[PDB]
C-alpha cells in the first residue's frame, strides 16, 4: 500500500485478520452436518425426542421436574375436556346423573389458568373416570383426539393430587407440549458432529422459511405405525395416516431437497403389535391383502405405501422401525448419513 | 530396405 | 474499567539491560495495537515503539532501533519491552498506549500510568513545532494554541492526521482531539480543533481550572510518530 | 366470533371516512417531486469520475 | 506394401478414435465452467497426457515402419524421446493419482473438502509433471544417431537410438529401471486401491440401511456393477502395458544384435498398438459408467 | 349476528371500492405519457464484497453512506467499508437462522433477527473494542422478518405471527402492537418522517400503520400473491410493493388507490426486494431470475438490468445520497454498482 497512509495500512491489517477468522470459522462449520427433522403429528406430541434423550444419558434435576408439574396437571384437564366433547360427538349418555354436573364443571375449567390441581376437581375427575360410559368412550380412543397417556395419569390421580408432589421421570416423559421455535440438538458420533434442527413448532407459512434448509444432508421424518385406525375429530372423517402420507409426499417433492437424502422412522412398533389383533388394516386401506392378524405384514405394507411415494426411483429412502426403547437410532442415522455421502461422492466422480 | 528403423528403437 | 498498569522501572547501572511490561485489563487486548512512548525528566515526550494487532508489524524509533525489542503475550494480556545497552538518553518515564485502527476509530485514546527509568552517569521525517511554551490565562477566556508541521498532514484520502493531547500535572497524557477535528469520548465540548494543511489551532472556550497543563500536538501520517515541544497553560 | 366480526366492521367503517384526493393531483405531485430532485440523483444522471467515490 | 499400408490404416483409425475421445473430455472441463473440481482436475490432466502421447509418439512409430531413415534429424532425435517419455510418465502417474483420489472418496467419505483441496490437487498434478520431465531428460541426453549392424542383410544402418553402443551395462540398467518405474510400481498401487474400492462397494451393497430390500434392488445391482468395472480397469492397464515393455526390454538386452524376423515384426506391431489403446480405454470406460457424463459427452460432440 | 356482520362488512367494502372508483380522474400512465424516457441505464460493479460463506439474506446501508452491514446464514453479521472493501467488524450471531438486518441511523447499533423469534441489538461504538449484545427483544411468536430502527431507543419489527411491534430498547418491552393483518408479515418500511410505516403480508395486503396511535390508517389489496418487499417513495406520499406474482405495484397514500404495475411477460419469478432511487425516478427490484431490474417508475418501462449475480438476489439497498446500489445474493457475494 504505497499510496495508502499509516492508518489505512493498519485498517487493511485488521480486514486480513478478520478474513483469517472467517476462514477458520468456515472450516469449523463444514465439519458439521445439518439434519432437518420434520414435524408431524407424532413429532408434535414430542415424547419420542425426550425418550431418545434419556438414552443419550441426559436426565432431569428437581428444578426441571418442577418445570413439568404444571404441565402434568394441565394434561389431565385437557384430556378430560376432550373426552367430554367426544361424548357429546358420539351421543353416548353418562350412566350416572351426578356425572353430568361433574362434566359441566370440567368443561368450564380453563386449561392455561390452572397452576394447582384443585380439591373439588380431584373428586369430579375421579367420579367421571369411575363412570362406565366414560370407560367405554376411553375404549374408543381411535375415533377422537386424545393423549396416548390418559390411562396412566387417570389411574394414578391420588399421587398427583397430593399437595407435595414431585413428578417422576415417567410423568416428565409424557407431557405432550407444543414448541415455540427452531430447537437444535447437537450430537457427536465417530468424530462426526451433527445438528438435528427440529422445525416442528414453527407454526408459520412453510413456503416463507423452507428454503433456509435448502442445503442439508438429510430430511428426517417420524411417523407412527399405530396411526392407521386413528381418525381425528377435528378432521371430517380423515385418516391420520393418509394425512402423514400427504405431508411426506409434499416435502419430498420439494425442489429444495432434490440433493438431500430422505430418512423415514416408523414409530409405535409395540402399539401396532397390540393394535393389529383387534383392528384390521384392510378395513381402512382396501389394498392390504395379508394374514389380517399379522403385525409383520402390516408393517411391511405401511412401509411400502410410504416408500412408493418417491417421485424419483433413483434416490434411496432409508427406513427403520423404532420401538421407543431403541438404542440404535443414532447408529442408523450415522449409517444412513455415511451412505448418503458415499452416493454423492459416486455421483460427483462420474462412477454412478 | 537396407535399413529397418523399427527393429531397434525407444520404449514406445 | 480499562486499566493499563506498567512495571519494570528502577535504577539501572549504565550498559545493563531492563525489561518493562504493561498489564492490560478491561478491554479486548488482542484487538488493540500497542505503542510505547517516553517522556524526558523535564522535556516533552517522544515515540519509542509500535507493535501491531496480531504482531504482524513492528516499528522502532531511529534512536533505539536495534537495541530495543517489543513483544506482546496476547493470551496472557501483557506487553513487554526488552532494552539492551542502556545509554544515558534512556532516563525517562515509559507510558504504554493502546490504539485501534479501523474506519472511524480513535487511536491513542487510553494511556497507562507509566514507569520511571533512571540510568546513572530529525533526519528525513516530520518535525512538529509549537513556538510557545507558556500562556497564563485567567478562567473564562478563549485560549488558542498553535502548532506547525514540516509538510502537509492532509493525506489524499481526505484526513489530516493531527492529534491533540493534554498532560495535567502529576497525571498521564489524555486524548482531546484526533484527526484535527474529532473530539475523543468523554471530553467537554469546550475543546475544538481547526487547522490548515501545515498550520493547526486548538481553541478552549470558557477556560476552567482543569484545563491548565501542557498540550502536545502529534502527527500520524508517517512513522516515526513525531510529537511537539508542548505549550503550557498556567494560572494568573 | 362475535368480537372478531365487531372489530372488523368497526375498523372498516373507520377506514371509510378517510378524505381522498383525486388521482390527477397525486400523479402531479409525484411527477413534480421527480422533476425537482432530478439533478441531485447520481444513478439517473451519472457523476463525472473525479467526483465518484467508487472507482475514483 | 499392402502390409505396410495396413500399419498406418489401423494405426490412424485407433489414433483418430482416441483423439476424438480425449479432446471431448478436454472440451467438457472448460465449457461447463461448473464441472471444474478436484475429481475432474485429475481426469483432464490424464486426458492431456494421453493427447500428448497419441499426437506425438504414434506418428513417429508409423514413420519408423514406413521409412528406412530418420526424418527428424539429430536435434529432432533429441526432442522426440523427451516428449514420448514425459507423456508416458504423466499418463501412468496421473492414473495412480486418480486411483487414490477415488479410494479416498469412496472408502473414507469423511472431510473430503480437506480445506484448500483445489489448490493441493492442482499442485499434485504439476508435481507429477516435474518427475516425468526429469526422467525424459537422460533419455534426451543419450538419444543420438547410432550405427546398427543387421546380421541378416549384413548392412550397417544409422538410426535414432536412446543410448550409445560403447556402453554394455547402461542399456540394460536403463531398460529395467524404466520397466519398474512405468509399469510395476504404478500397477501395484492401482491394484491395492481398486481392490479396496471394490471390496467396500460390495460390502456396502448388502449393508444398505433400508428395511425393504425390494425397494433398493436396482441400487444394489448398480453397486455390484461398479466393483466389477473397477477390477476391469485394473486388468486393461496391465494387459496393454505388458507387451510394449517386454519387447522394449528384450531389444535392450540384445542391443548389439538387430533381429529382423516375422515374429518380431508382428509382436512389435501388436505391442505398440496395445500400448496406444490405453489412452482411449481411459475416458471411453468412464463414458460407459455414467449416464450424466454420457449426456455431457454427447452435448459436446 | 354473524350474518348481519358479514353483510355489513361486504357493504362497507362495496362503499370503499365505490369511493376509490369515484376518485380516479386519470391513470398515472396517462399523465406521464408526455415525459421523456430515462433511457438505457448501464451500471457496473465498482466493488465486490467477499467473505460470507453461506447465502446472504439481508443487507442495510449506513446513514454515512459508506459503511454497510450484511447478514448471512453462516452465523455472521459483517460491517464493511464500501470504499476500500475493508471489513470494519465481524459479529458472531447466536442463531445462524437470520432473515433481517438493520443499521442504527446514528451508527452506534445494529439489529439482527430470524427464526429464533428474537431481535438482538448489538453496540458497535462500545469502549472495550469488542461488539457485544446490548439487549435481546423476545415477544414475537413467529420468525422476525424485518426490523428497522426508529431512533437509538425505538425499533419496529415485523413477524410471521401476523403482528408488528414497536419496542423500547432500554426497557426491553414492546410499547405498541399492530394486529390487524391476517397472514404472515414479510416486509416493513419506515416513512422519512418516522411517524408512519407500511407493512406487507402473506395475505397480499399492505397496511399503513400510525406509530404513535397504534392503529391502521389504510389498507391496500391490489396484489394476488404474497408481498415479499415494501419501500417508501422519497416524498413519503407513496410506496411500492413486490410480490411472488411477478408484478411490482405502486400505491398512493392520499388517493388510496394502486397507481402502476411493473410487469414483463418474460418475468414470472418472485421479487425478493425492492428499493427506490434518490429522486424517485428509478425503481430497482431484485428477482429470483438471478438478475435485478431497473424500472422507470413514471412510465413503467424497464430501463436497465444488473446481471452480475448467479443466484437469487436476496437484498437490494441504495445509499442515502444515491451514490451506489448494493445487491446481495445467495451466491454469498455483495456487489456495489454505479
Amino acid at each position: 500500500g504505497c499510496t495508502l497512509s499509516a492508518e489505512d495500512k493498519a485498517a487493511v491489517e485488521r480486514s486480513k485478520m478478520i478474513d483469517r477468522n472467517l476462514r477458520e470459522d468456515g472450516e469449523k462449520a463444514r465439519r458439521e452436518l445439518k439434519l432437518l427433522l420434520l414435524g408431524t403429528g407424532e413429532s408434535g406430541k414430542s415424547t419420542f425426542i425426550k425418550q431418545m434423550r434419556i438414552i443419550h444419558g441426559s436426565g432431569y434435576s428437581d428444578e426441571d421436574k418442577r418445570g413439568f408439574t404444571k404441565l402434568v396437571y394441565q394434561n389431565i384437564f385437557t384430556a378430560m375436556q376432550a373426552m367430554i366433547r367426544a361424548m357429546d360427538t358420539l351421543k353416548i349418555p353418562y350412566k350416572y346423573e351426578h356425572n353430568k354436573a361433574h362434566a359441566q364443571l370440567v368443561r368450564e375449567v380453563d386449561v392455561e389458568k390452572v397452576s394447582a390441581f384443585e380439591n373439588p376437581y380431584v373428586d369430579a375427575i375421579k367420579s367421571l373416570w369411575n363412570d362406565p360410559g366414560i370407560q367405554e368412550c376411553y375404549d374408543r380412543r381411535r375415533e377422537y383426539q386424545l393423549s396416548d397417556s390418559t390411562k396412566y395419569y387417570l389411574n394414578d390421580l391420588d399421587r398427583v393430587a397430593d399437595p407435595a408432589y414431585l413428578p417422576t421421570q415417567q410423568d416428565v416423559l409424557r407431557v405432550q407440549v407444543p414448541t415455540t421455535g427452531i430447537i437444535e440438538y447437537p450430537f457427536d458420533l465417530q468424530s462426526v458432529i451433527f445438528r438435528m434442527v427440529d422445525v416442528g413448532g414453527l407454526r408459520s407459512e412453510r413456503r416463507k422459511w423452507i428454503h433456509c434448509f435448502e442445503n442439508v444432508t438429510s430430511i428426517m421424518f417420524l411417523v407412527a405405525l399405530s396411526e392407521y385406525d386413528q381418525v381425528l375429530v377435528e378432521s371430517d372423517n380423515e385418516n391420520r395416516m393418509e394425512e402423514s402420507k400427504a405431508l411426506f409426499r409434499t416435502i419430498i417433492t420439494y425442489p429444495w431437497f432434490q440433493n438431500s437424502s430422505v430418512i423415514l422412522f416408523l414409530n409405535k412398533k409395540d402399539l401396532l403389535e397390540e393394535k393389529i389383533m383387534y383392528s384390521h388394516l384392510v378395513d381402512y386401506f382396501p389394498e392390504y391383502d395379508g394374514p389380517q392378524r399379522d403385525a409383520q405384514a402390516a408393517r411391511e405394507f405401511i412401509l411400502k405405501m410410504f416408500v412408493d411415494l418417491n417421485p424419483d426411483s433413483d434416490k434411496i429412502i432409508y427406513s427403520h422401525f423404532t420401538c421407543a426403547t431403541d438404542t440404535e437410532n443414532i447408529r442408523f442415522v450415522f449409517a444412513a448419513v455415511k451412505d448418503t455421502i458415499l452416493q454423492l461422492n459416486l455421483k460427483e466422480y462420474n462412477l454412478v | 530396405p537396407r535399413g529397418n528403423h523399427w527393429a531397434v528403437g525407444h520404449l514406445m | 474499567d480499562v486499566q493499563l498498569v506498567e512495571s519494570g522501572g528502577g535504577l539501572v547501572q549504565p550498559g545493563g539491560s531492563r525489561k518493562l511490561s504493561c498489564s492490560a485489563s478491561g478491554f479486548a487486548f488482542s484487538s488493540f495495537g500497542m505503542h510505547w512512548v517516553r517522556q524526558a525528566p523535564e522535556k516533552g515526550l517522544e515515540w519509542v515503539a509500535y507493535i501491531s494487532s496480531g504482531s504482524g508489524t513492528i516499528y522502532y524509533a531511529d534512536t533505539v532501533k536495534g537495541r530495543f525489542t517489543i513483544s506482546r503475550d496476547d493470551p496472557k494480556n501483557t506487553l513487554f519491552l526488552q532494552m539492551t545497552s542502556l545509554r544515558s538518553e534512556d532516563t525517562a518515564m515509559y507510558y504504554c498506549v493502546r490504539s485501534i485502527y479501523y474506519y472511524g476509530s480513535s487511536p491513542f485514546d487510553f494511556w497507562g500510568q507509566g514507569t520511571t527509568l533512571t540510568v546513572s552517569s530529525g533526519g528525513s521525517d516530520i518535525v512538529m513545532t509549537q513556538a510557545t511554551s507558556s500562556v497564563p490565562v485567567t478562567p473564562g477566556e478563549s485560549v488558542s494554541i498553535s502548532c506547525r508541521s514540516s509538510k502537509s498532514l492532509l493525506h489524499s484520502n481526505g484526513n489530516t492526521y493531527l492529534y491533540w493531547f493534554l498532560q495535567r500535572p502529576g497525571q498521564s497524557p489524555q486524548l482531546l482531539i484526533y484527526r484535527m477535528s474529532n473530539l475523543a469520548s468523554g471530553v467537554p465540548d469546550r475543546f475544538s480543533g481547526s487547522g490548515s494543511g501545515t498550520a493547526f489551532t486548538l481553541t478552549i472556550s470558557r477556560l476552567e481550572a482543569e484545563d491548565v497543563g501542557v498540550y502536545y500536538c502529534m502527527q500520524h501520517l508517517e512513522y516515526p510518530l513525531t510529537f511537539g515541544a508542548g505549550t503550557k497553560l498556567e494560572l494568573k | 366470533s362475535i368480537a372478531q366480526a365487531r372489530k372488523l366492521v368497526e375498523q372498516l367503517k373507520m377506514e371509510a371516512n378517510i378524505d381522498r384526493i383525486k388521482v390527477s393531483k397525486a400523479a402531479a405531485d409525484l411527477m413534480a417531486y421527480c422533476e425537482a430532485h432530478a439533478k441531485e440523483d447520481p444513478l439517473l444522471t451519472p457523476v463525472p469520475a473525479s467526483e465518484n467515490p467508487f472507482r475514483e | 506394401p499392402g502390409i505396410l499400408y495396413v500399419i498406418p490404416a489401423v494405426y490412424g483409425v485407433i489414433i483418430l478414435i482416441g483423439l476424438i475421445g480425449n479432446i471431448t473430455l478436454i472440451k467438457i472441463f472448460c465449457t461447463v465452467k461448473s464441472m471444474r473440481n478436484v475429481p475432474n482436475l485429475f481426469i483432464s490432466s490424464l486426458a492431456l497426457g494421453d493427447l500428448l502421447l497419441l499426437i506425438t509418439c504414434a506418428p513417429v512409430d508409423a514413420s519408423r515402419y514406413l521409412a528406412d531413415r530418420w526424418l527428424f534429424g539429430r536435434i529432432g532425435c533429441k526432442l522426440i524421446p523427451f516428449i514420448q517419455l514425459t507423456s508416458v510418465g504423466v499418463s501412468v502417474f496421473t492414473l495412480t493419482a486418480l486411483s487414490a483420489d477415488r479410494y479416498k472418496a469412496i472408502v473414507r467419505p469423511m472431510d473430503i473438502q480437506a480445506s484448500h483441496a483445489l489448490m493441493k490437487a492442482c499442485l499434485k498434478a504439476a508435481f507429477i509433471w516435474i518427475i516425468s520431465m526429469l526422467l525424459a531428460i537422460p533419455e534426451a541426453v543419450f538419444s543420438d544417431l547410432h550405427p546398427f549392424h543387421e546380421e541378416s542383410t549384413n548392412q550397417t544402418f544409422i538410426s535414432c537410438a536412446p543410448y550409445p553402443h560403447s556402453n554394455e551395462l547402461h542399456p540394460k540398467i536403463h531398460s529395467m529401471a524404466s520397466f519398474l518405474v512405468f509399469y510395476v510400481i504404478p500397477l501395484s498401487i492401482i491394484s491395492v486401491y481398486y481392490y479396496f474400492i471394490a471390496k467396500n462397494l460390495i460390502q456396502s451393497a448388502y449393508n444398505l440401511p433400508v428395511e425393504g430390500n425390494i425397494h433398493v434392488k436396482k441400487q444394489i445391482e448398480s453397486r455390484k456393477r461398479l466393483a466389477k468395472t473397477v477390477l476391469v480397469f485394473v486388468g486393461l492397464f496391465a494387459f496393454c502395458w505388458l507387451p510394449n515393455h517386454v519387447i522394449y526390454l528384450y531389444r535392450s538386452y540384445h542391443y548389439s544384435e538387430v533381429d529382423t524376423s516375422m515374429l518380431h515384426f508382428v509382436t512389435s506391431i501388436c505391442a505398440r498398438l496395445l500400448a496406444f489403446t490405453n489412452s482411449c480405454v481411459n475416458p471411453f470406460a468412464l463414458y460407459l459408467l455414467s449416464k450424466s457424463f454420457r449426456k455431457q459427452f454427447n452435448t459436446q460432440l | 349476528e354473524l350474518d348481519q356482520l358479514r353483510q355489513e362488512a361486504e357493504q362497507l367494502k362495496n362503499q370503499i371500492r365505490d369511493a376509490r372508483k369515484a376518485c380516479a380522474d386519470a391513470t398515472l400512465s396517462q399523465i406521464t405519457n408526455n415525459i421523456d424516457p430515462v433511457g438505457r441505464i448501464q451500471m457496473r460493479t465498482r466493488r465486490t464484497l467477499r467473505g460470507h460463506l453461506a447465502k446472504i439474506y439481508a443487507m442495510h446501508w449506513g446513514t454515512d453512506s459508506r459503511l454497510l452491514v450484511s447478514a448471512s446464514q453462516d452465523g455472521k453479521l459483517i460491517i464493511w467499508d464500501s470504499y476500500t472493501t475493508n471489513k470494519v467488524h465481524a459479529i458472531p450471531l447466536r442463531s445462524s437462522w437470520v432473515m433481517t438486518c438493520a443499521y442504527a441511523p446514528s451508527g452506534n447499533y445494529v439489529a439482527c433477527g430470524g427464526l429464533d423469534n428474537i431481535c438482538s441489538i448489538y453496540n458497535l461504538k462500545t469502549r472495550e473494542g469488542n461488539v457485544r449484545v446490548s439487549r435481546e427483544l423476545a415477544g414475537h411468536t413467529g420468525y422476525l422478518s424485518c426490523c428497522r430502527f426508529l431512533d437509538d431507543n425505538q425499533i419496529v419489527t415485523s413477524s410471521g405471527d401476523t403482528t408488528c411491534a414497536l419496542w423500547d430498547i432500554e426497557t426491553g418491552q414492546q410499547t405498541t402492537t399492530f394486529t390487524g393483518h391476517t397472514g404472515d408479515v414479510m416486509s416493513l418500511s419506515l416513512a422519512p418522517d418516522t411517524r408512519l410505516f407500511v407493512s406487507g403480508a402473506c395475505d397480499a395486503s399492505a397496511k399503513l400503520w400510525d406509530v404513535r396511535e397504534g392503529m391502521c390508517r389504510q389498507t391496500f389489496t391490489g396484489h394476488e400473491s404474497d408481498i415479499n418487499a415494501i419501500c417508501f417513495f422519497p416524498n413519503g406520499n407513496a410506496f411500492a410493493t413486490g410480490s411472488d406474482d411477478a408484478t411490482c405495484r405502486l400505491f398512493d397514500l392520499r388517493a388510496d388507490q394502486e397507481l402502476m404495475t411493473y410487469s414483463h411477460d418474460n418475468i414470472i419469478c418472485g421479487i425478493t426486494s425492492v428499493s427506490f432511487s434518490k429522486s424517485g425516478r428509478l425503481l430497482l427490484a431484485g428477482y429470483d431470475d438471478f438478475n435485478c431490474n431497473v424500472w422507470d417508475a413514471l412510465k413503467a418501462d424497464r430501463a436497465g438490468v444488473l446481471a452480475g449475480h448467479d443466484n437469487r438476489v436476496s437484498c437490494l439497498g441504495v445509499t442515502d445520497d444515491g451514490m451506489a446500489v448494493a445487491t446481495g445474493s445467495w451466491d454469498s457475494f455483495l456487489k456495489i454498482w454505479n
